[PDB]
């Protein structure tokens, strides 16, 4: 639980003083409502004793007092509380998210698109829950226990033994409770995990489940999860059952012993009648709060792994940044250099891309061929710079990549990765994702250059046609359609067609790179294919095979000189 | 809308079935309950006892109780004597302590007795909430399992997983954390309201007005808040749809300029969220301050009254002081229901969305008969399909596959190729028409053996978080390690596993790990060959791999598409060249077929689309 305090410390600090006002008010309340008691007792003695119903009638108007001010302390305490743990969790929510958007590729990759998600949202809820419930009750036991203990004393110091010493009964055996609870809480907490992550892979995946026939499986798996959850939360329960009447047993022996050193202290003309029913009252107020303090204590164990998490999402540091002052070329439209360059990505022995070199000249296109796992997609990763080169450099427009600033690079680079992604809403709406200012003009040109106005045409609303959440609703050339409509709606200066054309037919594909050349004219290509028919017409073509250039060259000078790539033409003649 | 107490009327019922352990619950509990009331009589009796000895001492024993009276009533201010009228001391006695002892004693074998039926309620309720836990989640999963696949592609990922997962524990965590409370505080009023009617009918109306009262309060409470919960709720519910929209799409959000307006919409989202939840809170924690202050005001007029009677003789101080305790173990429960409110409606709305997925539609009913292919040969006729009825994509469509074919389907970017090969698969309910596979209708056989029959190579490549081996074996984990390398060298995953430091350990995952496209659709072709599947569908299984690759994994697995009937679908037309049948389908309906030979021979579509390789 080292994580959970250096969170709550630093994410609470702004709400400090709401939390002062809340404990103040709280022991107000707290103090009324032990206090109520001791004008019973007061009436008692000072009442029908004497014979004086004048007394009594003061002393009910003192209780009306009191009972006003404890409604109003109680009122003004949830409202603070409820305004301290509401800013907490949006406080720690908006950093988890600001950190988030800091991260690269690999930094999401350590922890997932998921894991994210659900620890930017129900880890922070989490906490936000022992914020309010410490603001609450788990504030109240000790506030009640210290303030009835005082009172007591107050009310008659020869009895006060009796309640300094039952209630570190309740204590220590509350303690010993939770110290046999909390590893069965974690346990669960631990275990309840697996079988939501067995969940999320059973709907993540649900037609390969489907396809193969999975379901007999997963079924087996899910019963033994549940199996061994509900064994995990019997044995807490087990526990947890004996908080209650553990607590209650301890009253009432409280109250029997009270009535009977009471007695004898009376007896001895030591001790007034009302002075039972004050301490009758402090057991059932001082003990049945240590009780409903205890009862919650469900949230430590779970507050403190989400805090872990959210602590180690936190702790993770960025590899990619704006160097110091970035280089600001005017409307950056020039060449890619790629100048020795030699990437390995983290934590793997050996470099995927060794001794790369070529460049691309601007205003041309230049085609990447190469065997599968070759390094065609890291290489154009590094020209994004979504990785960083280990060495060399890449130097786009003759500048390096690191010292431009990731704004300006990205705006003037439009991206179709080979894992693309569609975002849910309109076919309008993710077309805006490559302009945020497009006209419906340019949105119908841009889906005609990429051949994706037929079937947007064809849906009765138009561009406001809904998209699933990863474009399911579509096939997966449609899909790959939108994303080439996407990164031509940016017009920008270079492109990069991380095997855009994979899925589509002959005709669209030539279709397609007629109306890009049309357009793509002046703006730099670079487009890694499998097809060999799809490459003449690049003006240079770069051939790669076990991460490093095998081949630079045309058409011909490759078939010609380069063996991978007359091995690659020849198998793929007709 | 949504209703809530139907929801919760629904959870009550699974959490209390039938009385087999819930009459065993019910019945500790009340009997715990009774004993434990029973109590604070016996402690007023006693305190009776202490006060009618203390103050006899004090008076002469040469006196009787009607001679103190009328002394007393000589004497000054008169209150006395009506004190000492209802007290029934005999003079000059004393403190009895042997009857204060017994008193106490039999009020300590009460409450133990008390304690230990509520300890004994308390496991019973703990198995019988784990039980019916188990119950909930088993049909839960059952459910996943039944879903049609237009529910998944018609919401989000995160939505269904939270309804799924998260809304369960909500459930969990407020059954195991409420349902006693509950059940003690619904015994608890009746038995103490029974009691203090028994002491004094004045103090326990007085006492009782604050039930309608209370219920008044939190009445006007729930009207104020329920559209604040409504409120967060919507508004929790586009925050992580935001969330995980941006988290998904980084690299198209964090590429394409857009960090800025997601950061944006996030703040947007998080204060509004932030609002909503406060004013939620706020107002769901009023309920107990309330509650406690009406509790407080009778307790005030029941001290006040108990006192004037008590000394006006009408009710002895032991009484009163029984009528206090029962005063505040009826104010308490009232208290705890509403300090707990905040968690019930919590888990009622849990429960609402639980019950909203169990109630969907599901498929269709699965077919008891055993799927069984005896030679392989496939059929259409006059299949019929479209997805949000309306607009066909595939209609009148017919086609025959012989059991040693090798069926290829080529055609535009829409044709309706993977529509097709997924009725096959039986993903989806034929519209119109019937698929027949070796004379029987594929939806007179089970889902389950007729998807186990046919080894499917998904377009979109889906790979689950676990090592390489792992993912291979997901087509057959009984396979020994043997049949699994064997599939993986065919496919040709042993050649880039060979590579990394980890063969087959390393870990993998959907969106990354240490593999490319290339190479997880190699294992994605690995998985499908490893299950020796009876019938072949190869969806685009070779669109990220390269031709030199392509023509090893084909001399591979030639032996399996010898006598398999392959379905291949690319557009590539290298791959899908010799293939004994060639369909040509423009828009779900097959323009032209036939093999190679005659394609060609016949013009068509099949020329025009391979003489693009040669140029025009
Ligand atoms: N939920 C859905 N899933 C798939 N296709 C859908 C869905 N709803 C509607 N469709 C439509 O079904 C049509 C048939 O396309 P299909 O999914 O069969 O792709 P395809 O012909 O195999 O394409 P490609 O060759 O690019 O893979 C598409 O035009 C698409 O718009
Ligand atoms: N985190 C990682 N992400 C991607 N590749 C990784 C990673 N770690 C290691 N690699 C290695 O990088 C190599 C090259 O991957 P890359 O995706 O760039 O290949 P490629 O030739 O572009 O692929 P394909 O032809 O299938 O599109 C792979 O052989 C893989 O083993
Ligand atoms: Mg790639
Ligand atoms: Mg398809």
């Amino acid at each position: 639980s080292n994580m959970l305090w250096a969170l709550l410390r630093q994410y609470v600090r702004p709400y400090r003083w709401l939390l002062a006002v809340v404990a103040v008010l709280q022991v107000i309340s707290n103090m009324a409502s032990l206090y109520l008691p001791t004008v019973n007792a007061a009436i008692i003695d000072d009442g029908v004793a004497k014979g004086d119903t004048a007394r009594i009638v003061e002393l009910g108007a003192v209780m009306l007092g009191v009972t006003a001010l404890q409604v109003v302390c109680a009122v003004g305490a949830v409202f603070f509380g409820a305004r301290a743990a509401t800013g907490f969790g949006h406080d720690l929510r908006a950093a988890v998210f600001t950190h988030v958007t800091t991260f690269s590729a690999e930094e999401a990759g350590r922890f997932g698109a998921a894991s994210l998600l659900t620890r930017t949202t129900n880890d922070v809820g989490h906490i936000q829950q022992l914020v309010q419930l410490t603001v609450t009750m788990l504030i109240t036991a000790p506030i009640m226990s210290i303030g009835g203990i005082f009172m007591a004393l107050h009310q008659d110091a020869g009895l006060s033994w009796l309640l300094l010493v039952s209630v570190p009964v309740l204590g220590l055996a509350n303690y010993w409770i939770i110290r046999h609870l909390m590893p069965v809480f974690t346990r669960m907490q631990s275990l309840i995990d697996g079988i939501n992550r067995v969940l999320r892979d059973q709907l993540s995946g649900i037609r390969v489940i489907r396809a193969f026939a999975r379901e007999p499986l997963e079924r087996v798996r899910f019963a033994e999860a549940n199996q061994t959850l509900s064994d995990s939360a019997l044995e807490a329960g087990r526990w947890q059952a004996l908080m209650l009447p553990v607590t209650t047993l301890v009253i009432n022996v409280s109250s029997v012993a009270l009535i009977w050193f009471g007695g004898l202290r009376i007896d001895a003309g030591q001790m007034q009648v009302g002075s039972l029913i004050a301490f009758l009252a402090y057991f059932m107020q001082i003990l049945m709060a240590v009780l409903m303090a205890t009862f919650m204590l469900v949230i430590f164990p779970r507050a403190a792994v989400c805090a872990d998490r959210i602590g180690e999402v936190l702790s993770t540091q960025t590899a990619i940044t704006n160097p110091a002052d970035p280089v600001r070329p005017a409307a950056i439209a020039g060449d890619i250099g790629v100048h020795d360059a030699t990437f390995c990505y983290p934590g793997a022995d050996r470099p995927v891309l060794q001794d790369v070199s070529f460049t691309v000249p601007r205003g041309t296109t230049t085609a990447v061929v190469g065997s599968t796992g070759s390094g065609k997609s890291t290489l154009i990763s590094l020209i994004c710079r979504l990785y960083d080169v280990t060495s060399g450099s890449l130097r786009i427009d003759g500048v390096d990549v690191r010292d431009l600033d990731i704004e300006q690079l990205w705006s003037a680079i439009g991206l179709v990765p080979q894992r693309g992604y569609l975002f849910s809403g309109t076919v309008a709406e993710n077309l805006r994702y490559g302009r945020a200012d497009a006209t419906d003009d340019e949105m119908w040109e841009a889906l005609r250059v990429a051949a994706a106005a037929d079937f947007v045409r064809a849906h009765p609303q138009g561009l406001d046609m809904p998209v699933a959440q990863g474009g399911i609703n579509f096939s997966g050339g449609q899909r790959q359609r939108l994303a080439i409509a996407r990164a031509v709606i940016r017009r920008p200066a270079i492109y990069l067609f991380d095997d855009a054309f994979s899925a589509l037919d002959v005709h669209t594909d030539a279709r397609v790179r007629d109306a890009l050349r049309e357009v793509a004219a002046d703006a730099t290509v670079v487009i890694v294919s499998q097809r060999i028919s799809t490459v003449i017409e690049a003006d240079q073509v770069v051939v790669i095979d076990d991460g490093r250039v095998v081949g630079i060259g045309t058409h011909d000078t490759l078939l010609a000189d380069c063996p991978i790539y007359a091995e690659f033409a020849e198998s793929q003649a007709l | 809308t949504r209703d809530f107490k139907g929801s919760a009327i629904r959870l009550a019922r699974r959490l209390l079935p039938q009385r087999a352990l819930t009459l065993a619950v019910i019945l500790l509990g009340v009997g715990g309950i009774a004993i434990g009331v029973i109590g604070p009589r016996i402690l007023g009796h006693a305190t009776d006892l202490l006060f009618n000895g203390v103050i006899g001492r004090e008076l002469p024993a040469g006196l009787t109780k009607e001679q103190a009276v009328e002394a007393a009533r000589a004497r000054g201010d008169g209150t006395f004597a009506d004190l000492l009228s209802g007290m029934d001391i005999v003079p000059g006695q004393g403190v009895d302590f042997g009857a204060v002892g017994r008193t106490l004693a039999l009020a300590l074998g009460l409450y133990l007795v008390a304690a230990l039926l509520v300890w004994v309620q308390a496991r019973l309720l703990n198995v019988t909430v784990q039980r019916t836990m188990v119950a909930l989640r088993a049909e839960v999963q059952e459910k996943i399992h039944r879903l049609p696949l237009s529910y998944f592609d018609s919401r989000q990922r995160g939505e269904v997983l939270s309804r799924v997962t998260n809304d369960v524990d909500n459930i969990q965590n407020s059954v195991s954390m409420t349902i006693s409370q509950l059940l003690t505080s619904v015994l608890t009023v009746f038995a103490v309201l029974v009691m203090m009617l028994t002491i004094s009918p004045l103090l326990t109306l007085f006492t009782v007005v604050t039930v309608p009262a209370s219920l008044w309060v939190t009445r006007w409470i729930t009207r104020r808040s329920q559209p604040l919960f409504v409120a967060q709720w919507r508004n929790t519910g586009r925050l992580a749809a935001h969330l995980e929209e941006t988290y998904s799409g980084f690299t198209i959000v964090k590429t394409f300029g857009h960090r800025e307006a997601a950061a944006g919409k996030f703040a947007e989202l998080n204060s509004e969220t932030q609002q909503s939840s406060f004013g939620a809170q706020f107002f769901s924690g009023l309920v107990s301050p309330a509650t406690m202050f009406i509790g407080n005001l009778s307790y005030v007029a029941v001290a006040v009254v108990g006192g004037l009677q008590v000394a006006t003789g009408q009710i002895t101080l032991g009484s009163i002081q029984a009528f206090i305790q029962y005063v505040r173990q009826f104010n308490q429960p009232l208290t705890q229901v509403a300090g707990m409110y905040n968690t019930l409606q919590s888990g009622i709305a849990s429960a609402e969305r639980v019950f909203d997925l169990l109630d969907t539609e599901e498929e269709s009913a699965d077919s008891p008969r055993r799927a069984d292919v005896r030679t392989g040969r496939v059929e259409f006729e006059h299949v019929s399909f479209s997805y949000v009825p309306g607009t066909p994509v595939i209609e009148d469509l017919s086609l025959v596959a012989e059991p040693g074919s090798t069926v290829a389907i080529v055609g535009p970017t829409g044709a309706g190729k993977t529509t097709l090969v997924n009725l096959l698969m039986r993903f989806y309910d034929v519209d119109s028409g019937r698929i027949t596979i070796d004379g029987v209708d594929i939806a007179s056989v089970s889902r389950e053996s007729l998807r186990a029959s046919i080894g499917m190579v998904l377009q979109d490549t889906w790979l689950f978080a676990g090592t390489i081996y792992d993912n291979i074996a997901y087509g057959r984990p009984d396979a020994d390690e043997d049949e699994v390398i064997e599939a993986a060298t065919a496919a040709y995953v042993d050649r880039f596993v060979h590579t990394l430091p980890n063969g087959y350990d390393t870990r993998v995952d959907d969106d990354g790990g240490a593999i490319s496209a290339g190479e997880k659709q190699l294992i994605t072709i690995a998985r499908a060959v490893l299950a020796r599947p009876k019938l072949l569908v190869l969806d685009q299984a070779t669109s990220s791999v390269d031709t030199r690759t392509e023509l090893l994994i084909a001399h591979a697995m030639a032996e399996l598409r010898r006598d398999r009937t392959s379905f291949i679908i690319a557009h590539r037309l290298s791959t899908i060249r010799d293939a004994d049948l060639i369909l040509v389908m423009d828009s779900g309906r097959i323009i032209e077929r036939g093999t190679h030979e005659e394609l060609l021979a016949r013009h068509g579509r099949y020329w025009e689309m391979t003489r693009v390789h040669l140029g025009g």
